[PDB]
This record gives C-alpha cells, sequence and structure tokens, in this order.
C-alpha cells in the first residue's frame, strides 16, 4: 500500500 | 618414451557413415580493412566460400546464414566498458577516445576501423548460432569460418582479435553439455580462451602452438589451471618447421587420449590457417593435407562438432585448406583442381589444390617431443 | 554461382520458418505451463 | 508515428480490431519491381487476394488516427497501468 | 492536503478493486486463457 504513495506521488509530479 | 613418428597414411573417409553439416556466411564478412599495411585480411572467407561454391560441395551440404549477435549476447564474456567503447568508437573521432583506447589496448597494434562492430556482430553472431544448431541437434557440424578470433581478452583487444567469439561459442555450447573438449591449430597460443577457460573444469582447451619469442608469451607446459580447472589446460608448445609427419604423430596420440579420458560431448575445433607453410608470422611448415589430417581425425570419432575459423595471415593458402576441410568433413575428397571463380588469379602459379611446404630448420627435436608428450600424459592421467 | 545462391537462399528460407514455427510451439507451452504454475500457486496462500 | 515497428502496429491491430490489412515489410516494399512482380509474394498479394498488404505509411497514419481519436480516462487506465506494472514478473 | 490525496485513495482503492476482482475471478479467467491457449496451438499445429 506504501509503495502506491510514492508513485501516485511521482504521477502528480509529472 | 611416448612420441613415435609413422609414415603418413593417405585419406581415408567412411562411406558408410552420413554427416549433417551447416556451413556459415555471412556475405558482408570480407567489406572491412584493418588499415594499408595489416597482416589480417577478412577477405579469405569470402574466397574460401566461393571456392566450395564453384567446387559443387553445396550438393552435398547444408549452409545458412547466422543473424548478428546482439550486444547483450556478445557481453556474455566481455565487460560492459570494452563493448561500449568499441561501439562508440570510430576511425574519425580517436581524438576524444585516446585515454579509452590507450586503457583498451587498441590503435597502434590494433587500431580501429570503420564498421569494426559490424565484423564483430557477424562472428559472435555466426559462433553463437553454431552452438545453437548444435545444441538443438540438427547439424552434427556447424562450420563457422567468419569467426575464430581467439586472442580477445576480457577487456582488451590484443593479437588483432577484438572480439572473442569462441568464448561464447563455448558457452552456448555449455548451457547443454558438461564437458566440451576445445583444440587448437593457431601458431600463436589461445591467449584469450585459455584465460577465460583457465579455472574451471567443464572445458577442455587443448592447444597445439609455438613458444618462443612472441606477443602471447604464454602457452608454457607448466600451466595447467587453478582450482577445479588444475590439469585441464593442455599446452603442447612446439618450434620450428614442423613438418607433417611429425605433426601427425604429435596430433593423434594426445586427441586419442583425451577422448579416451577427458569423454567430451563436443568438440570445439579450431582451424587457425596461419599454421602453414608460407605464412606471414607463422613459423610452421605444415602443408594443406597435414592441416586436414587433424581435422579428418577429429570427425572419425562420430561427435557432434564446431569447427571455427580465426588466424591465417596470407589468403590463397588459407582458402584452400579451409575449402578442403570442408570438403573431407563430408566424406568427400576435393580433386586438385581449382574451378574457375572470380578470384581465380589470386591463387598463385601452381594453380593447384595445394600448399607445398618450404624447406625450415626443423627445430622440433624427437627428444622435445618425447618431453612434452610424457608432461601432457602425466598431467592428463589425473582426469 | 546463381543456382548455388539460389539454392543457398531456398535452404535459408525453409530453416528459417521450420526454426520460428518450433520457437512459436515452444513460447505456447510455455506460456501454457506458466499458466499451470501460477493457478497452482495461487490456491495454496 | 511511423518511426514504429510492425510489430507494434500489427498487435494495435489485432488488440482494437481494426479493418486495416497488414503493412508490408520494408523488403516486401521494395520486391515489387518490374521483375520483381513475377516472384510468388507479389503475384499472390496483389490483386484477387484477401490476403493483400498495404504500405507502412497508410497503416502508420491510421493507427495514428485512431490512437488520437481514441479518448482516456485516468481512472480507468492509470491502476491498470500499475497493476500490470506490478504483475509483469507474473 | 484533503484533495491531493482524494485522488491517491482512488487510486488505491481501483487498484485493490482489480485485485479483487482478478481474485474473483480466477477460475473462469484462467480456463479461458488455458482454451485460447490450447485452440492457438491446434491451429499452430
Ligand atoms: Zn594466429
Amino acid at each position: 500500500n506504501i509503495s502506491l504513495n510514492e508513485e501516485v506521488t511521482f504521477f502528480e509530479k509529472a | 618414451m611416448v612420441y613415435e613418428a609413422t609414415p603418413f597414411d593417405p585419406i581415408t573417409v567412411k562411406p558408410s557413415d552420413k554427416r549433417r553439416v551447416a556451413y556459415f556466411y555471412d556475405a558482408d564478412v570480407g567489406n572491412y580493412a584493418y588499415g594499408a599495411g595489416h597482416p589480417m585480411k577478412p577477405h579469405r572467407i569470402r574466397m574460401a566460400h566461393s571456392l566450395i561454391m564453384n567446387y559443387g560441395l553445396y550438393k552435398k551440404m547444408e549452409i545458412y546464414r547466422a543473424k548478428p549477435a546482439t550486444k547483450q549476447e556478445m557481453c556474455q564474456f566481455h565487460t560492459d566498458e570494452y563493448i561500449d567503447f568499441l561501439s562508440r568508437v570510430t576511425p574519425d573521432n580517436l581524438e576524444m577516445f585516446k585515454r579509452e583506447s590507450v586503457k583498451f589496448n587498441v590503435g597502434d597494434d590494433c587500431p580501429v576501423f570503420d564498421g569494426l562492430y559490424e565484423y564483430c556482430s557477424i562472428s559472435g553472431g555466426g559462433s553463437m548460432e553454431g552452438a545453437a544448431r548444435l545444441n538443438r541437434g540438427k547439424c552434427d557440424v556447424a562450420v563457422n569460418y567468419a569467426g575464430g578470433l581467439h586472442h580477445a581478452k576480457k577487456s582488451e583487444a590484443s593479437g588483432f582479435c577484438y572480439l572473442n567469439d569462441i568464448v561464447l561459442g563455448i558457452i552456448e555450447l555449455l548451457r547443454y553439455h558438461p564437458r566440451v573438449l576445445y583444440i587448437d591449430i593457431d601458431v600463436h597460443h589461445g591467449d584469450g580462451v585459455e584465460e577465460a577457460f583457465y579455472t574451471t573444469d567443464r572445458v577442455m582447451t587443448c592447444s597445439f602452438h609455438k613458444y618462443g619469442e612472441f606477443f602471447p608469451g604464454t602457452g608454457e607446459l607448466r600451466d595447467i589451471g587453478v582450482g577445479a580447472g588444475k590439469n585441464y589446460a593442455v599446452n603442447v608448445p612446439l618450434r620450428d618447421g614442423i613438418d607433417d609427419a611429425t605433426y601427425r604423430s604429435v596430433f593423434e596420440p594426445v586427441i586419442k587420449k583425451i577422448m579416451e579420458w577427458y569423454q567430451p560431448s563436443a568438440v570445439v575445433l579450431q582451424c587457425g590457417g596461419d599454421s602453414l607453410s608460407g605464412d606471414r608470422l607463422g613459423c610452421f611448415n605444415l602443408s594443406m593435407e597435414g592441416h586436414a589430417n587433424c581435422v579428418n581425425y577429429v570427425k572419425s570419432f562420430g561427435i557432434p562438432m564446431m569447427v571455427v575459423g580465426g588466424g591465417g595471415y596470407t589468403m590463397r593458402n588459407v582458402a584452400r585448406t579451409w575449402c578442403f576441410e570442408t570438403g573431407l568433413l563430408n566424406n568427400v575428397v576435393l580433386d586438385k583442381d581449382l574451378p574457375y571463380n572470380e578470384y581465380y588469379e589470386y591463387y598463385g602459379p601452381d594453380y593447384k589444390l595445394s600448399v607445398r611446404p618450404s624447406n625450415m630448420f626443423n627445430v622440433n627435436t624427437p627428444e622435445y617431443l618425447d618431453k612434452v608428450m610424457t608432461n601432457i600424459f602425466a598431467n592428463l592421467e589425473n582426469t | 554461382e546463381t543456382i548455388a545462391t539460389r539454392t543457398f537462399i531456398h535452404q535459408d528460407f525453409h530453416k528459417k520458418v521450420t526454426d520460428l514455427r518450433a520457437r512459436l510451439l515452444n513460447r505456447t507451452t510455455q506460456t501454457w505451463y506458466d499458466i499451470n504454475k501460477e493457478r497452482r500457486d495461487m490456491d495454496i496462500v | 508515428f511511423e518511426e514504429y515497428t510492425d510489430a507494434f502496429l500489427r498487435r494495435y491491430k489485432d488488440h482494437f480490431q481494426l479493418d486495416v490489412p497488414d503493412n508490408l515489410t520494408l523488403q516486401g516494399y521494395l520486391l515489387g519491381s518490374k521483375l520483381g512482380a513475377k516472384t510468388y509474394s507479389y503475384k499472390r498479394n496483389t490483386q484477387g487476394q484477401h490476403d493483400k498488404r498495404i504500405h507502412k505509411r497508410d497503416l502508420a497514419n491510421v493507427v495514428r488516427r485512431h490512437f488520437d481519436e481514441h479518448s482516456i480516462k485516468e481512472t480507468d487506465c492509470i491502476p491498470q497501468f500499475i497493476y500490470k506494472v506490478k504483475n509483469q514478473k507474473k | 492536503l484533503s484533495r491531493k490525496d482524494k485522488r491517491r485513495f482512488n487510486i488505491e482503492s481501483k487498484v485493490n478493486k482489480i485485485y479483487q476482482n482478478f481474485y474473483s475471478e480466477r477460475d473462469n479467467q484462467y480456463k479461458d486463457r488455458l482454451t485460447a491457449l490450447q485452440t492457438d496451438l491446434t491451429s499452430l499445429h
């Protein structure tokens, strides 16, 4: 679940 | 005493036995020039292939084209930086690559020429596809004359050999075989493959080279291996002008002993053309029939074998012996006439399928041969 | 030379088609058995 | 989108079930000369054959048009993309 | 940031929904895949 947090932060940063 | 000179028997092949051979030729292999004054000449593969086309051998043999080896496949041996620099380098931008060239031992004795990566990939792909077809069991012999450049180290290109496709071929054979025997005939010592497979048991890097003042500077009787590869590095150093009869008397006992003790499943037989009379740098005096008797003896056993090319600093003699060996691989003897081809005017003033020995001081005394055979047998009984 | 290289091309094409058909059949088999492995190893948990 | 490969376009056509014939390979495109028209492939891939092929440029244009036309919604695809990324090992 | 994190919960819930759907329809999905591979094999034959 935590791995999804950084992935979504990556997407919003993109 | 182990060595015993015997008269040279005539060539004889079993007619009952049938052998499948898959000759490999990339038409673009013979189009890269090392330089104006460089002994290396890739044209010999093309001339030999033209000879095999003209002799009518295509009606009894299989021939294909091997896909070029990918960079990752080619990196199965060499370091990433080495292959990266070899790809990135061009004869026109070495000013910015001077330090890399100095580190990688390239430029002075081995220079950079356009199409270098294409040649290296062609040779590697030929070797890898030959090994892959050997594993699949469709063809008993996988002839790849393009490659055989066994002087390439892991991170250095010494002895005019930039990539060592023999290592990759042996690797892809080892993926499905426990023990493969490697035989060398090139005058120079096979430094690259030897260094690669010096600490392993799964290979038998047998060699037949010459010891003296040379560039390799290796191949002593002392070197036998480290770790599990101890006594698994057979070297037979020789001297100037070894003739046909004594070369056969040295080769046949040793190979018979290796096949009786080591018992390999496949053979990676090097067939370097620089071990012949009239060579540019090779000091031997072996004739073409002597160069092919070894191959015929290896073939007579009846096991899968991967024949590769390699050295050879002359063109006509190398092409003649290669086509003769290819014919002998089919249990067919080639006549002495060299049928007309585009490159017919190359083949000397004799215009016959034969390379004739010269008069050189046969420094190979029988005592040296007996001593080296005794040492080889002593270090071989441990297997 | 023309006859030789024509036969050479035909042999190369036949080898290539045989190799590719074998590759496709092997890939189908590999995917089938990978699927069977995944189904067996998904019920254990 | 002609800079792509043949495999990508063929798989795109298969997945979206487009009714466009498979593109002719570059070598297949150069095959079609005056004497090249006498070969088996060209004589069997030009007229009256349902297996007819067409150039890569037109198929690339068709795929580009269909790809730009096909709208997307982040909620439907981003989780699917994440699942596919975390599933490729299996 | 509640608004920024809203998309995060939505993405996590959608991924979990995909996983639950897969875990529910394992049997039919893998039966379909096995039948597809078998028919591909018999067609390639
Ligand atoms: Zn040599």
